[PDB]
RNA sequence: GUCUCGAGCCCUAGACAGCCGGGAGGUGAGCUUAGAAGCAGCUACCCUCUAAGAAAAGCGUAACAGCUUACCGGCCGAGGU
């Protein structure tokens, strides 16, 4: 029911490309009030128990398309 | 004996306090 | 060196010279185990391959008739099956069962009957597309086995395009 | 083929092999692209659950799927490499 990961990080960015390079190419930008509002979203989808590892998972998608966390 | 597996008895202890012969070592103890 | 082998309640092995005779109730193995300073014995219900050399040559025999007494155990309980499926393409086989030997007719349109002979005791039975070699020697009904898909051997022509015969389709 | 000898490493906290079981999700990585979802190509190769499980090693598919391979567990029981 609940859409993807990567469909779901294009919303609250501004850009809908990724890249020719991952990781070293930075193009998108996120923050910490913009990770924890994304994990509200993720439930019979994710593994997890607590509320900390489940932000760990949304994270490992971002940092290897080209995404800075302030 | 390997460090492992020593890592691993001593963390099934701390699961009992609060592979099958790694179970029967840690319940000796 | 010695290996000691538990013959089971079902089974019961007599010894004479060194031949080995196997009785229970699926049948009656007799085979002849023989090799260089090996001595086979029975202690009352056990088998005993015992030598007094440890050499690879010897080691391998030793091996070998553990494997072929073990074998001739289940011979007697539950006795050997081996699978068969006829397999036809173009031309409508014919595969019967005439007296000690199973014989094959039509086969790729051959106007001779292929026919081979049954190994012993074994038993080959019929049911339709499907066939079934069985018995309590493995050494009679593997063989049997073998000569049926063996006797579709072709080897003048393309065996990828003409795929008719026998072949094993359940091996024990 | 077989015999004798030495060396490093693994092993009853159960090795080697074999057979069984498991082989999970976020997630079809992203880009490339109508498409590529372990496995065309470029670059990365990251973290959850757990006893394990690769950004997939080998095959396989137009692509999925399927089969395994790393990896964990069980059976077994002695030396193994
Ligand atoms: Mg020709």
């Amino acid at each position: 029911g609940v859409p993807p990961t990567a469909e779901l990080i294009k919303d609250e960015a501004g850009f809908e490309t990724g890249s020719g390079e991952p990781q070293e190419d930075f193009v998108a930008d996120l923050s910490v009030d913009q990770v924890k509002q994304i994990a509200e979203q993720k439930h019979p989808d994710l593994l997890s128990y607590d509320l900390t590892n489940a932000a760990k998972e949304v994270v490992g998608t971002c940092t290897s398309l080209g995404v800075t966390i302030e | 004996i390997p460090e492992w597996k020593q890592e691993e008895v001593d963390a099934i202890v701390e699961m009992i306090e609060s592979r099958n012969t790694l179970l029967e070592r840690a319940l000796d103890d | 060196p010695r290996v000691e082998l538990e013959i089971p309640e079902d089974v019961d092995a007599e010894q004479d010279h060194l031949d080995i005779t196997v009785e229970g109730d699926n049948g009656s193995v007799t085979r002849r185990l023989w090799y260089p300073d090996i001595d086979v014995s029975v202690d009352g219900d056990t088998v005993v391959i015992e030598s007094d050399e440890d050499n690879a040559k010897t080691m391998s025999t030793i091996g070998t008739f553990q494997s072929h007494i073990e074998n001739m155990f289940h011979g007697v309980t539950e006795g050997w099956e081996y699978g068969m499926e006829v397999f036809y393409s173009h031309f409508p086989m014919q595969v019967n069962v005439e007296g000690d030997e199973v014989v094959i007719e039509n086969f790729l349109g051959e106007k001779a009957p292929r026919r081979t002979t049954i190994h012993g005791d074994t038993d080959v039975e019929i049911d339709g597309e499907e066939l079934t070699v069985s018995g309590p020697d493995i050494e009679a009904v593997g063989q049997t086995a073998a000569d049926i898909e063996q006797l579709t051997r072709i080897n003048d022509k393309d065996v990828r395009v003409f795929q008719d015969g026998v072949y094993i389709t359940r091996k024990p």
